[PDB]
RNA sequence: GCUUUUGGUCGGUGGAGUGAUUUGUUUGGUUGAUUCCGUCAACGGACGAGAUCCAAGCUGCCCAGUAGAAUUCAGAAUUGCCCAUAGGAUAGGCAUUCGUCGAAUUCUUCUCUGCGGGAUUCCUUGUAAUGCACAAGGUGAAAUUUUGGGCAACAGCAGGUCUGUGAUGCUCCUCAAUGUUCUGGGCGACACGCGCACUACAAUGUCAGUGAGAACAAGAAAAACGAGUCGAACCUACUUGAUCAAAAGAGUGGGGAAACCCCGGAAUCACAUAGACUCACUUGGGACCGAGGAUUGCAAUUAUUGGUCGCGCAACGAGGAAUGUCUCGUAGGCGCAGCUCAUCAAACUGUGCCGAUUACGUCCC
RNA sequence: GCGCGGAUAGCUCAGUCGGUAGAGCAGGGGAUUGAAAAUCCCCGUGUCCUUGGUUCGAUUCCGAGUCCGCGCACCA
């Protein structure tokens, strides 16, 4: 089945700004399947973790963009 | 598992050759029991002398030629 | 190094070929290198395939696990049981 | 073409046997090789193998207004205080850049290429044990037939071709001809079974951008029609069409082809593109067919081909029993030329690009 | 109607005496393999015949009852 969400609820959008800067590798993939939304959102919703400085990127390219927890 | 020394090539074997009879030495910790011990023994894969490779069952000899 | 400990424990260090029954025969060190390199690619290119992961996470994940010897691996599922059965054609 | 990618065949004179026939042509090592060394009732030869020939890799001389390079004055451009919306990784006497359709004045580094060097198991230290040679390493651009092809004896197949020829014997047809020309069909028709490709089944991807950037190659015409000389047929850049889709249609140049296409802007690939999709028969796939339109042709119907918008609800999610090819710039992927060609490549002959896995073994099939 | 045994996946069957099911074998995959049979490794799968007393918890303990075997019964 695999029925994966197209835009954020009010819920999980605060799933994305809580749980997932306290992940280890963080990847548009690991996101995916741990908040249930597309990659199409999960990448969106991890270029705004960046400029808000609450994840950092550690390896980027076209396609494929590895996310870390930022450690202070 | 232990760890021995191929001292020894002994040519193709098997129909296929695709299997190797070498001589191997256990090469065991100089105060052991079984220590400088050599065995006759099936390796599969290319294998040339002095390559270690690792042993399960060292108790057992292949039949020669 | 994690790459170093993955090709280390990724391949069987025994095997069974019928070279007359099928006996246990002991797998030389290059194959051991070649087999263990082989069979991380595939497994990692066979998760991928339908999947949300990427490559770089699938090839990643084979890697590690195949470095603490975990069972999750693809080619620690196939090194345990080409070991068990090359136990048994002995 | 195939017996056959194999190392094989033939006389002479001598020996052997009543003879067909043997010997030479071999038991031993050796090589891809009846290739060599040794033995030897044989001794001397001939062919095939090797050699020669082509192509590729390194190189000498010659060489260039049909190949290119540096410099030096002039001309032009940037020129620093600058840290992307969130902005990582990575060289640094006289800063740098070039239809700028500049002048000069010195060159062969790359390019082209006629003959020529270079490779021989040459050197080295285990195998073998005189020998012929072999393995590992050196040397080197290249290391063992250097690589890749061409050419290939003797016998033979009742293989294919009488659809290649003004190659042919025999035999059939020979004026409502089985001759030869028109006109119209057919070779292509589809319950089906098979060879061979092509395209996919997707995220190591599809799309839309943007960058860097190949080699082999082709290219126009006649005792015709036109102005013994010249034109037009062929390929092409460039402008145009364009105060508005492609596909076109037109001008204007150039090229007989190292001189023009051309600084040959191939496609894989690449990209820190802060681009869309997000695992779905889905933005995968593009079969099927509907409607405009434009070119090839004397003629497009049983769509010639391109292009535009539809269709995509056509299977197809990696394939049963079986099966094919391959050992290094290779397989696979990727395109491009030429050839068929007025128009048409899922073909074949070539060429480049990206570039591996595995073995370096054996006689199991 | 008397005592003994049998009931446990499709087939087959040992149970810990009242703390959760197992092997045997068949059904779908890779391996052997050039192709075999056999051999292997991997994924199905039984509310454990019905009832209760329901011992912390009933295939296991216990009280009846259906079913099936043997050896025995026997005056409306
Ligand atoms: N004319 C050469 C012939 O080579 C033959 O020998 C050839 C065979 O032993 C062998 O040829 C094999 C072939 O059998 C087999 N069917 C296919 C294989 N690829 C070939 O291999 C040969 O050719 C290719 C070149 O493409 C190379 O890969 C390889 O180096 C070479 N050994 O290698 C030799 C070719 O070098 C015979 N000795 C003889 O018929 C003749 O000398
Ligand atoms: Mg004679
Ligand atoms: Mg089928």
């Amino acid at each position: 089945a695999l029925q994966n969400a197209v835009m954020f609820d009010k819920e999980t959008y605060d799933k994305l700004r809580s749980e997932v800067p306290k992940y280890k590798l963080i990847t548009p993939s690991i996101i995916s399947d741990r908040l249930k939304i597309a990659v199409s959102i999960a990448a969106a919703g991890l270029k705004q973790l960046c400029r808000e400085k609450l994840i950092r990127l550690v390896s980027c390219s076209s396609k494929t963009r590895v996310y870390t927890r930022i450690v202070q | 598992a232990q760890v021995g020394l191929i001292i020894k090539v002994l040519g193709r074997t098997g129909s296929r050759g695709n299997v190797t009879q070498v001589r191997v030495r256990l090469m065991a910790e100089a105060g052991s029991p079984d220590y400088n011990r050599t065995i006759v023994r099936n390796v599969k894969g290319p294998c040339k002398e002095n390559d270690m490779l690792s042993l399960m069952e060292t108790e057992r000899e292949a039949r020669r030629l | 190094q994690v790459v170093v400990d993955a090709v280390s424990k990724g391949a069987p260090r025994e095997d069974s070929t019928r070279v007359g029954r099928r006996q246990a025969v002991d797998v030389s060190p290059m194959r051991r290198v070649n087999e263990a390199i082989y069979q991380m690619c595939k497994g990692a290119r066979e998760a991928a395939f339908r999947n949300l992961k990427s490559m770089p996470e699938c090839l990643a994940d084979e890697i590690v696990n195949a470095s603490k010897g975990s069972s999750n691996s693809y080619a620690i599922k196939k090194k345990d049981e080409v070991e068990r059965v090359a136990k048994a054609n002995r």
